[PDB]
DNA sequence: TTTTTTTTTTTTTTTTTTTTTTTTT
DNA sequence: AAAAAAAAAAAAAAAAAAAAAAAAA
């Protein structure tokens, strides 16, 4: 009975730091995480690696450089150091998670040295298989003496043990998902596809990553085996996964308000109480492009949206604004779809032809580790509780915008395909950007025919903004100034008042209100509904029917969520029918 | 009644077994209502007239008046619900003697178990298990009928083998005949032997109750021969069953990691409408 | 020698792309 | 007459159900 001499001397050291370590207040932090070891669903101690490197600089570099075989010693040091303390079961086992490693490898950089030992990685989630149980060590019978061979450590293969010595029910089994990864944007390197490397994760840490999400892995890279042939592939062993950029530095309002640090909850309450907050939202959220204020503040409320509910009968009530724009080029359209994608988390960007059915919408295809099918989610999907930014909408194909208006229409993509169906839910909102026929938008015509769409697609789009490029020459010369601006000072140039991060964080404390409408609000609401119908009563660029009262509640709900209101006052409802009311434009005719 | 090593394994032993047998028969004599005096025998009058051969439990009042029975019953639900209907044909039989030329065999099912969990929150601590879940039948097949007491014909000697129970989790096997004492291949006897329903089918998280960023998980389950039709495609069911685990199902196929696929034994089925 | 797991083969269906065709300005 | 959208061809990939052969003990 050889002993690994070095995996014993990192157990007693980490063992040791366990017990010791102490946080700022003197206690020993990590015997106060144990506490919570002990109630059942909690089987895994997460141990920033920044206060292992405080403790014990050489453990740190010797689990680093040593983590895999010393990772099972890691963990039986962490079980001593919890059944001594209390009545935890005898057959449960626990696992050691680490994070905060203050280095990061690109998935480039994972070469074969990099094999078996601890390294962190940033990764975009492509897709999650399901969680099944996961055979570390179990019981073996021979049929030829029925001499049972016990506890035999499967290495990523069914390994039954290799000779005589001569079930189930007594097995230890370990949460397992084989979660898909794929290289960054930023590590791209030139003209190459991103790299796919199916990360693994385990008990605790089974879920903590979705598809879409942005996420780095702190594990080891390992060899699976895919006379005999040694095939192997290169596959990462993550203890432990977390946002690349957390939101929160610390669901329901309170919740997110306590996920949220003293600082954040300070900066977002006082942005709350900040009158005037729409325009500064709408300078800080663009602070590049000149005028358009009408379409900032749609994508902003659109950022926001209405408050869904449902009906008596069980009628969905769309809760969700969607928003279009056309207009000539140059009119600065991309580049507000290009702002939402890149400031809004959840947020999916895509083309006009670029995207199939199945890629927009949704795919399955069939685990490749058991009977169950795993669902590809396509970019309508990964915009859920997000937004989706559809530029040159109008080049679409038609066997793709039956599939955007299904999703419009009732939130949800219906698939049967591969051997499964399934309904599965689409809560997004929807920014178009389409190119008016001919090129330029002529305007002695209604919108129906200035633009391609179907009328099922144009009918529930709450918000349509014309960007016609009036050929005036102050515009011309304020749009030249700040173009020139920005590109003769690039980082700086831009005061923004509120940080993409702060206004994260406010949009995602705010989107958790759900306003009501008051009486007051009622009668407003209904006035402003006579006026703007008695608008179509010259002709306007498109007839005004109740839909538009539709989309005048949602704007005065995403409106009184973004001050955090709780009613909807009047003045809400203002604002709204006056921003829907510009965004109908008189058909000028000779 | 919290004795012993293990709780499986506690009720494996002949002695508990009975104990609790007797237990469970007093439990449905006596167990009467708070007014509606012993439900239990309209209960088993009912589903005799009609020959439903099966009796909804709650769980409720089980652990009311067993307690020790009810905290048995979730951890090791194999063992106690086949005790049970060995224990409720007797009761049966006794309400209703008759009644024994009706399917020689009652089911028990469990209903408003109290904890109720989401196919997303399912792990490995739930294995063997009796757990309560709620989702959308996604799919369905047939009432396809599988063997439960097989009568392999051995070709040799022509000689009928006895009744080979089956088992949910491995296919039977026969030895050899005992008449020419062959090991030969075998062939079901269809004539003589007895089968029961078999359907499949497969559920999913409710889409109104999934998450933002997450697409609802499914599991697969099985139901058997009185549960049978009681679900279509769409349906919003609370199924509560065993989370089986060990059947055949392993990768140990090449190209493939230890991994186990894991299907819910159900046992009791409610639309909810 | 006798089993078993693989190997194939033999059908069939399904999905993506391309090409060909039809309708409109 | 030429372009835009639709339909069909065709080729490649996947499921799979079943019969036969090679390797193992
Ligand atoms: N009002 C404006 N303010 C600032 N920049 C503008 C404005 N209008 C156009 N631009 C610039 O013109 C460029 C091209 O606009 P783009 O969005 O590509 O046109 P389109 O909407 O046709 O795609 C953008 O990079 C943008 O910076
Ligand atoms: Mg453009
Ligand atoms: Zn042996
Ligand atoms: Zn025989």
């Amino acid at each position: 009975e050889v002993r690994d001499e070095v995996a014993e001397k990192c157990q007693k050291l980490f063992l040791d730091f366990l017990e010791e370590f102490q946080s700022s207040d003197g206690e020993i932090k990590y015997l106060q995480l144990a506490e919570e070891l002990i109630r059942p669903e909690r089987n895994t101690l997460v141990v920033s690696f920044v206060d292992l490197e405080q403790f014990n600089q050489q453990l740190s570099t010797t689990i680093q450089e040593e983590f895999y075989r010393v990772y099972p010693y890691l963990c039986r040091a962490l079980k001593t150091f919890v059944k001594d303390r209390k009545e935890i079961p005898l057959a449960k086992d626990f696992y050691v998670a680490f994070q905060d490693l203050p280095t990061r490898h690109k998935i480039r950089e994972l070469t074969s040295s990099r094999i078996g030992l601890l390294t962190r990685i940033s990764g975009q989630v492509v897709r999650t298989h399901p969680v099944h149980p996961e055979l570390v060590s179990g019981t073996f019978l021979c049929l030829d003496c029925q001499t049972v061979i016990r506890d035999v450590e499967q290495q990523f293969k069914y390994t039954q043990p290799n000779i005589c010595r001569n079930d189930t029910n007594k097995s230890r089994f370990v949460d397992f998902q084989k979660v898909r990864i794929q290289e960054t944007q930023a590590e791209l390197p030139r003209g190459s596809i991103p790299r796919s490397l199916e990360v693994i994760l385990r008990a605790e840490a089974v879920e903590s990553a979705q598809a879409g999400d942005k996420c780095d892995f702190t594990g080891t890279l390992i060899v699976v085996p895919d006379v005999r042939d040694l095939s192997y592939r290169l596959v990462f062993l993550a203890c432990c996964v977390a946002p690349t950029n957390p939101r929160f530095g610390g669901q329901t309002a309170e919740s997110i308000k306590n996920q949220m640090t003293v600082k954040e909850w300070e900066k977002v309450f006082e942005m709350s109480q900040d009158k005037n907050l729409y325009h500064n939202l709408c300078t800080s959220l663009f602070p590049t492009i000149h005028g358009n204020d009408e379409v900032k503040r749609g994508v902003l409320l659109m950022l926001f949206g209405g408050v869904p509910k449902t009906t008596g009968e069980g009628t969905s009530l769309r809760g969700d604004i969607n928003v279009c724009i056309v207009g000539d080029p140059s009119t600065a359209k991309s580049q507000f779809l290009k702002h939402v994608e890149e400031f809004s988390p959840r947020a999916v960007y895509t083309s006009g032809k670029a995207s199939s059915a199945a890629g927009l919408t949704a795919a399955v295809v069939r685990d490749e580790e058991s009977h169950e099918f795993v669902i590809e989610a396509g970019a309508l999907m990964l915009a859920d509780n997000g937004v989706c930014c559809i530029d040159e909408f109008d080049k679409m194909d038609v066997r793709d915008q039956v599939a955007i208006h299904e999703a419009m229409e009732q939130q949800t993509i219906s698939i049967t395909k591969a051997g499964v169906k399934a309904t599965l839910n689409a809560r997004t909102s929807i920014l178009a950007a389409a190119n008016p026929i001919s090129g330029h938008y002529d305007r002695s015509k209604s919108l129906k025919q200035n633009i391609n769409l179907s009328a099922p697609i144009m009918s529930r789009f709450d918000l349509f903004f014309i960007l016609v490029d009036e050929c005036n020459e102050v515009t011309d010369y304020a749009i030249a100034r700040r173009i020139v601006d920005l590109h003769s000072r690039i980082e700086e140039s831009i005061d923004r008042v509120y940080s993409l991060d702060d206004i994260r964080r406010y949009l995602l404390f705010a989107r958790q209100f759900k306003p009501k409408i008051s009486k007051e609000s009622e009668d407003f609401i209904v006035e402003q509904y006579k006026h703007l119908r008695q608008r179509d009563g010259t002709k306007s660029s498109w007839r005004i029917t109740v839909r538009q009262l539709e989309s005048m509640i949602r704007l005065s709900e995403a409106m009184a969520r973004m001050h955090c209101c709780d009613e909807v006052q009047p003045k809400h409802v203002k604002e709204a029918f006056r921003l829907l009311n510009k965004s109908i434009i008189r058909v000028e005719t000779p | 009644d919290l004795k012993g090593h293990s709780v499986r394994e506690w009720v494996s032993m002949a002695g508990p077994r009975l104990e609790i047998h007797h237990r469970f028969k007093n439990f449905l004599r006596t167990h009467v209502d708070s007014h509606g005096h012993n439900v239990f025998k309209e209960r088993i009058s009912d589903m005799c007239k009609e020959n439903r051969e099966s009796l909804v439990v709650n769980y409720e009042d089980l652990a009311a008046r067993e307690h020790v029975l009810a905290y048995f019953l979730p951890e090791a639900p194999a063992e106690l619900l086949q005790i049970f209907d060995e224990a409720a044909l007797e009761v049966v039989l006794a309400m209703y003697p008759k009644y024994d030329r009706i399917t020689n065999h009652i089911h028990v099912r469990i209903s408003h178990l109290p904890l109720v969990e989401e196919l997303r929150s399912l792990r490995q601590l739930h294995l063997n298990q009796l757990i309560r879940t709620s989702g959308v039948v996604t799919s369905c097949t047939g009432v396809l009928p599988q063997l439960s007491m097989v009568k392999y014909n051995c070709n040799k000697c022509n000689f009928v083998l006895g009744p080979f129970c089956q088992s949910q989790n491995q296919e039977v096997k026969p030895g050899s005949c005992p008449e020419c004492q062959s090991a030969g291949p075998f062939e079901v006897n269809m004539e003589e032997t007895i089968y029961q329903n078999y359907q499949r089918i497969r559920i999913q998280e409710s889409p109104g109750k999934v998450a933002a960023g997450r697409l609802p998980r499914s599991k697969d389950a099985i139901l058997l021969a009185d549960l049978v039709d009681s679900c279509k495609p769409g349906d919003e069911i609370e199924l509560t069953g065993i989370y089986h685990n060990n059947y055949d199902g392993s990768l140990n196929t090449a190209n493939g990691f230890p991994v186990f696929a894991t299907v819910i034994l159900a046992n009791h089925v409610a639309k909810k409408d």
